[PDB]
């Protein structure tokens, strides 16, 4: 019963940042911008949620309500 | 080649004014891989009678034996020089006990 | 008097203060080690009471002094200043006046050290000062400030001397001596002085970068603002790499002119010799992040930094080939400069031997940052640089000073400082694979079996260095009886077979430089008519 | 030439120096900036007047060591052909280590340029900055720059050919061509939105074009002891070995403006 | 210009190249002075800064 | 050739053999002696 | 006595006349540079002035125009904008070497 992400290409080698970081600017722009469907966004957030420290995501939380986030969520 | 490397001692040896030339040319005989033939080593036995120095006509063989590298080539270069070196009046260092 | 010391622009006494200040700071550096050792011997923290600090301080001084304050001071500015001019055969350097600042900006970085170890929070970072850990807010006081700024000053007397052996090497030579047909220690000085002049700006870059990171706020590798601390590590290892040859090389050069003295015959294939050495010199820039394999790099320039860098086995292997082959026909004379040799020879080759062996980028997944790469750089530096000191000693020091050094005497302290050294270094090795790691002051307890028997092994080292001492004692004191009992060797070549003592006594020195033919000591004026070759 | 006279002479073609003070001296100014330095960084005096007063000496001294040069090589005369060649080489080897300082500056702008960091924008330059404009007043020093290596051909060469009008007027627009580009420089370094705070980009920015700007101040300077020098008739027209140097110093200075206009100001935008 | 008088002043001085010059007096002296300044300041500040007392 | 080389070759590889494992065998020694 | 050798008389007129063959080439190569000076410095300079001298003066009244109003106040920084790990030690506590209170602000949004 168990099961992660796999092998992506484009992101094949040990450094890892970008594709943590992509997820989440790809899961806000799958919602805000043109979010008509649940499904197809909850790959990224089982995604980022995965392979992404904790703490990063609650930096992020708060420089995007501030709106100074660097992504481009819209 | 041998031949060349023997013809070509036997003319520097009679060219050795001096006692430092005679001692500089048989360094350079002996220096060489190859043992020396036994028309060398005559050649350098009469220069040093020609120097006037006994030592280094006592060293010939010495150097020859740690040179010959055989017990009984040492002793097949011994027959063919005994009439040179008991007319000359070389000792070997084992009969001269020094 | 003031004006010959404060004002020196003779390169002789700029080498002789440089030779002052490497031993002053050689035996600083090596009670710190003596400290470590002590405080490594058992489990616990026995003689300093818990401190983790001032043992990482301790750890980093003893580094900065043994690397930056002996070895350069010694084979670069000691040797180099004293015996280049004198087998090209100038009179004396090509810019005689920064000569002089080249040194007088050492003892500076001295008192930078000092004071920076004696304010209270020290620089508990490692010789290779990382970023992040160095930092402001990690290493808050004015401690590492002072450090860098340390290396700034050696950084620049490096450089400064580097640009005068150039330009004295290229175009101050004697009539005959034409570049094909020079010394292999001038070669070896050349090749060093170039690989300094290209390593040095980067290294002063990166360290500048640090400083305006910590005081004037630049997000230079702050992480908080798009900086990168790794590539903190491409600058100083770019340096780095290149480094450890500069301890070497002229290293090599001591070597190949001590074995072929007291072996009386020529080097094997001298123009291979250099062609090698320049080799090491211009590829060992290609190979600077093997340091850098877990850091997270790609895979496929892995694989190429594990290709690059075993090709300095090629000429290396060369050189210790060449060495064994000059050595194979020849009359040997086992005097104390041909034990060191001798020694050399064998520690080097274990040392590049585990060197290779950790050039697999595959492999040295389980051997970074453990006691197995101490053991390592251990054999190439307190066993490759520090002999050949020795050696280079032995060898010139009578001709230098012109007093001799009771042989019986040296020659025990040669056997001390062998079974001292051997068993500090090897055992290493064995806490390497089980995985001890580097930089700790206190380690798990079924480690404190090796760890004794090293710690046992420092004392030797130690009393061999004071053994040493006292035989400087009775060189400089009573050192001209020396030669007229029967306590050392006069002559460094026996005379041939058919060479009489007489004949012996009309040509005493039968040798291929000009150092050995000048009186002892030499003049200061050396060479009024120059000297004419081939 | 008799024998007896030839031997009242050098035997060597090389310059022997008296001793000096002040390798020494400047090794101790070193020393107080050091020390003074990392003081006030962090308090321990109180206001930054020792700091001002360490540089001082520095250069001050600095100046004495030059001013000795000048008077073994116009008035003693020990520059033979020889030491002329070594001081030219020693040069060359100089500023091939200064390319090399800027050659460690470009690879830190390559390392954060090519893969921006993610704390920063996606792109590059960061969010929110706005870079210099390559084409409204860099522009400008770009093509001052560039003919600053045309007047100074021909004040080289006329000096060279023997009139003193044209060799003194080359130098004097030299000079007041360089200053331009430092006053232009200052101007924009007052004007710009962006500081030496503003991340990272900020940081290999004004690391690369502000070493530059330290360098040319240093140039002016260089040229201004050519002119002093060309005024009271020091430099002659076959032996001038610290106008030479200038001249390379002046042209290599301009293919490294040209490198960072391209990348810091074109690329980069 | 001066330079040919200058020249016979350098040579024949028996002096320290830094004291040939009439006018060097008005350098060297007052340098001195600053320079001692310089160099003997930063030095007191140095058991101040041991014992963490911060000016 | 055989002879002459016989008399030399041979008794020093075994004091080849004994040198070697001095150097590299000592640590066996002191784990032996009193591993404890 | 003589100590040198007899002179040799053909590095002589050898070396006597690239002297003057230098100073020809210098003569009229600097008579080159100074038509393209001239001709193509001068002129480029003149074009390239009068252009930066008139986009000048656009930024200038934008530049006082900021002063006149906060209006909505400046924009906001990211988290890399505004670096005070360590306050510096000339002045006050946050000001660069070179500041413009026209354009720098440093707001701090608590
Ligand atoms: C004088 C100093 C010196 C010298 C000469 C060398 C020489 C070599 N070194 Fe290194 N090294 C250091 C000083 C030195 N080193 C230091 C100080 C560190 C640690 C720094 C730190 O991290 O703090 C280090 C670390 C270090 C690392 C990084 C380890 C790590 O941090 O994980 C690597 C990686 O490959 C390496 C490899 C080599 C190789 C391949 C050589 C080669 O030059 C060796 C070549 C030698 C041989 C090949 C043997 C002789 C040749 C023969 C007997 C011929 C036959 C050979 C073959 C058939 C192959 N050593
Ligand atoms: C030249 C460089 C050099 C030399 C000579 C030494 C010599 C010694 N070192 Fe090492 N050491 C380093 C360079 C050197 N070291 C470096 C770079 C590190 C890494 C630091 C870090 O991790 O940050 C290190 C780290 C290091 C560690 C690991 C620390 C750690 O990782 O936490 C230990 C552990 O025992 C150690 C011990 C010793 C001992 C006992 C000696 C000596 O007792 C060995 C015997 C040698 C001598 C006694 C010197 C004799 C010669 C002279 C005194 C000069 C006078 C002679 C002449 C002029 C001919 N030092
Ligand atoms: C010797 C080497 C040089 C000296 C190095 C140490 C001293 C550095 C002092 C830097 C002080 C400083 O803060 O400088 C700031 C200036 C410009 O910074 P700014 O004032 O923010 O500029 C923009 C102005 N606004 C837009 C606000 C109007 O930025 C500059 O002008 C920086 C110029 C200096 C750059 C140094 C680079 C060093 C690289 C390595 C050198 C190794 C040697
Ligand atoms: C080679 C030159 C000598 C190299 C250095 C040898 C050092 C030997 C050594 O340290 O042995 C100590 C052990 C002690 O016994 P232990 O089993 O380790 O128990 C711990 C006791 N402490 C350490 C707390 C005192 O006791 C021993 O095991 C002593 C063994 C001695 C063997 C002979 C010397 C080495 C071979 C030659
Ligand atoms: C960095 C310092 C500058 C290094 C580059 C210049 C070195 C090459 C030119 C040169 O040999 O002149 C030097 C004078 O500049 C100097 O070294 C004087 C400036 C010193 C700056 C100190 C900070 C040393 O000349 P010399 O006086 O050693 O020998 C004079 C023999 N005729
Ligand atoms: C820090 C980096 C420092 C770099 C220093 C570079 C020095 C380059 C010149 C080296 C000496 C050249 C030389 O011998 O020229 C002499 C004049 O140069 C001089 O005396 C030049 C001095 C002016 C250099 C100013 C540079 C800025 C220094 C800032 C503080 C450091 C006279 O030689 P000659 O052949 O022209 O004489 C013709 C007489 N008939
Ligand atoms: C090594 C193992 C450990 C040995 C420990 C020795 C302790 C001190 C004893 C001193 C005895 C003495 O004084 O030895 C004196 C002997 C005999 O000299 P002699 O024939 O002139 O006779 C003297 C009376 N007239 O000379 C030597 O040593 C010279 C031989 C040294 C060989 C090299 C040594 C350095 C190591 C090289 C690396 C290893 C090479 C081989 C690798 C397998
Ligand atoms: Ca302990
Ligand atoms: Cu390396």
């Amino acid at each position: 019963p168990l099961h992660t992400v796999g092998f992506d290409a484009r992101f094949p080698q040990q450094n890892q940042t970008k594709h943590c970081w992509q997820s989440y600017v790809d899961y806000h722009k799958c919602v805000n911008m043109k979010g008509e469907d649940f499904a197809p966004c909850k790959v990224f957030w089982k995604t980022y949620n995965a392979l992404c420290p904790l703490d990063w995501i609650e930096k992020w939380d708060d420089q995007r309500e501030k709106g100074i986030f660097a992504g481009d969520i819209n | 080649t041998f031949e060349e490397f023997t013809a070509r001692y036997e003319k520097e040896f009679d060219e050795a004014y001096d006692l430092f030339e005679v001692q500089r040319v048989l360094n350079n005989c002996f220096s060489y891989d190859l043992v020396p033939a036994p028309a060398v080593i005559e050649k350098a036995l009469r220069a040093a009678r020609r120097v006037n120095d006994l030592p280094t006509a006592i060293r010939v063989f010495e150097a020859l034996k740690y040179k010959v590298e055989n017990e009984d080539q040492y002793k097949a270069y011994l027959d063919e020089l005994k009439d040179v070196r008991q007319e000359l009046g070389v000792p070997l260092k084992e009969e001269l006990f020094p | 008097m003031v004006q010959r010391w404060l004002y020196s622009t003779n390169a002789k006494d700029i080498a002789v203060l440089y030779f002052m200040l490497a031993i002053f700071s050689g035996m600083a550096g090596t009670a710190m080690s003596l400290i470590i050792r002590l405080e490594l011997a058992a489990p616990g923290s026995q003689y300093l009471h818990g401190n983790s600090q001032l043992f990482n301080v301790l750890v980093v001084g003893h580094a900065v002094l043994m690397i930056f304050f002996l070895v350069m001071p010694a084979l670069i500015g000691g040797f180099g200043n004293y015996l280049l001019p004198l087998m090209i055969g100038a009179t004396d350097t090509a810019f005689p006046r920064i000569n002089n600042i080249a040194f007088w900006v050492l003892p500076m970085g001295l008192v930078c050290l000092v004071t920076s170890t004696l304010v209270e929070s020290g620089a508990g970072t490692g010789w290779t000062v990382y970023p992040p850990l160095s930092s402001i807010q990690a290493h808050s006081g004015p401690s590492v400030d002072l450090a860098i700024f340390a290396l700034h000053l050696t950084s620049i007397s490096s450089l400064l001397g580097a640009i005068n052996f150039i330009v004295t090497t290229l175009n101050m030579r004697t009539n005959g001596m034409t570049m094909h047909k020079l010394p292999l220690f001038v070669w070896s000085i050349f090749i060093t002085a170039f690989l300094l002049l290209l390593s040095l700006p980067v290294l002063s870059a990166g360290i500048t970068m640090l400083l305006l990171d910590r005081n004037f706020n630049t997000s230079f590798f702050e992480v908080s603002g798009g900086g990168d601390p790794i590539l903190y590590e491409h600058l100083f290892w770019f340096f780095g790499h290149p480094e450890v040859y500069i301890l070497i090389i002229p290293g090599f050069g001591i070597i190949s002119h001590v074995v072929s003295t007291y072996s009386k015959k020529p080097v094997f294939g001298e123009i291979s010799m250099v062609y090698a050495m320049a080799s090491i010199g211009l590829l060992g820039f290609l190979v600077w992040s093997h340091h850098m394999y877990i850091v997270g790099l790609d895979a496929d320039t892995r694989a190429y930094f594990t290709s690059a860098t075993m090709i300095i086995a090629i000429p290396t292997g060369i050189k210790i080939f060449s060495w064994l082959a000059t050595i194979h026909g020849g009359s040997i004379r086992l005097a104390t400069p041909m034990l060191y040799a001798i020694a050399f020879l064998f520690l080097f080759t274990m040392g590049g031997l585990t060197g290779v062996a950790l050039a697999n980028a595959s492999l040295d997944v389980a051997f970074h940052d453990t006691y197995y790469v101490v053991g390592h750089f251990h054999y190439v530096l307190s066993m490759g640089a520090i002999f050949s000191l020795f050696a280079g000693y032995y060898y010139w020091s009578p001709q230098i000073l012109g007093l001799n050094y009771n042989e019986k005497l040296a020659q025990i302290q040669f056997w001390l400082i062998f079974i001292g050294a051997n068993v500090i270094f090897f055992p290493m090795h064995f806490l390497g694979i089980n995985g001890m790691p580097r930089r700790i002051p206190d380690y798990p307890d079924a480690f404190a079996g090796w760890n004794y028997v090293a710690s046992i092994g420092s004392f030797i080292a130690t009393l061999s260095l004071f053994l040493f001492i006292y035989i400087l004692y009775d060189q400089l004191v009573n050192g001209l009886n020396n030669k007229v009992n029967n306590k050392s060797v006069i002559y460094n070549k026996a005379p041939d077979f058919v060479e009489s003592n007489t004949i012996f006594n009309l040509n005493t020195v039968k040798s291929s430089s000009i150092e050995f033919l000048l009186t002892s000591p030499p003049a200061v004026h050396s060479f009024n008519t120059p000297a004419v070759q081939s | 030439m008799t024998h007896l006279e030839r031997s009242r002479h050098q035997q060597h073609p090389f310059h022997m120096v008296m001793p000096s003070p002040w390798p020494i001296v400047v090794s101790f100014a070193l020393l107080s900036l050091a020390l003074s330095t990392a003081l006030t960084m962090h308090g321990y005096i109180g206001n930054m007047n020792m700091v001002y007063l360490a540089l001082f000496v520095l250069l001050t001294s600095s100046i004495l060591w030059f001013r000795d040069i000048v008077a073994e090589a116009t008035y003693l005369g020990d520059h033979t052909m020889a030491v002329r060649k070594g001081i030219n080489l020693g040069f060359l080897m100089f500023v091939l280590s200064e390319v090399l300082i800027f050659a460690g500056l470009f690879w830190a702008y390559f390392h954060s340029a090519m893969s921006p960091d993610v704390t920063l924008g996606a792109c590059w330059p960061p969010v929110g900055i706005e870079a210099v404009q390559p084409t409204e007043l860099p522009l400008l020093n770009t093509i001052i720059l560039l003919s600053s290596g045309a007047t100074v051909t021909y004040s080289h060469h006329a000096l060279i050919a023997g009139n003193r009008n044209k060799a003194l007027s080359g130098l004097l627009i030299t000079f007041w061509l360089i200053v331009i580009f430092v006053t232009c420089q200052y101007i924009e370094y007052t004007n710009a939105a962006f500081t030496i705070s503003d991340g990272v980009y900020g940081s290999v920015f004004y690391a690369g074009t502000g070493l530059h700007f330290l360098h040319m101040v240093m140039l002016a300077a260089m040229l201004g002891v050519n002119y002093w020098r060309m005024r009271n008739y020091h430099l002659t027209a076959g032996h001038h070995v610290g106008y030479e140097t200038t001249i390379i110093y002046t042209h290599v200075l301009d293919v490294i403006w040209l490198f960072l206009y391209v990348v810091f100001y074109w690329w980069g935008v | 210009n001066k330079v040919i008088q200058l020249q016979k002043i350098f040579q024949s001085s028996t002096k320290p190249l830094w004291w040939r010059h009439p006018r060097s007096a008005l350098y060297l002296y007052p340098f001195y002075a600053i320079f001692a300044v310089a160099v003997v300041t930063p030095l007191l500040y140095i058991p101040n800064a041991i014992r963490g007392i911060k000016a | 050739w055989v002879i002459t080389e016989g008399r030399r070759l041979i008794p020093e590889i075994f004091q080849w053999s004994a040198v070697l494992s001095v150097c590299l065998g000592w640590p066996g020694a002191v784990y032996f002696f009193s591993k404890a | 006595k003589p100590a040198f050798g007899p002179p040799d008389k053909v590095a002589a007129q050898k070396f006597k006349e690239s002297l003057m063959a230098t100073e020809k080439h210098a003569k009229d190569t600097s008579n080159m540079w100074v038509k393209i000076s001239v001709w193509v410095a001068l002129p480029a300079i003149a074009l390239t002035a009068v252009n930066t001298y008139f986009v000048e003066k656009e930024h200038a009244e934008h530049r006082e125009h900021l002063k006149h109003v906060p209006d909505s106040e400046w924009p906001r920084d990211y988290e890399f904008m505004n670096i005070r790990s360590k306050p510096f030690f000339w002045g006050d506590g946050d000001k660069t070497l070179f500041w413009n209170p026209v354009v720098n602000r440093h707001i701090e949004h608590d």
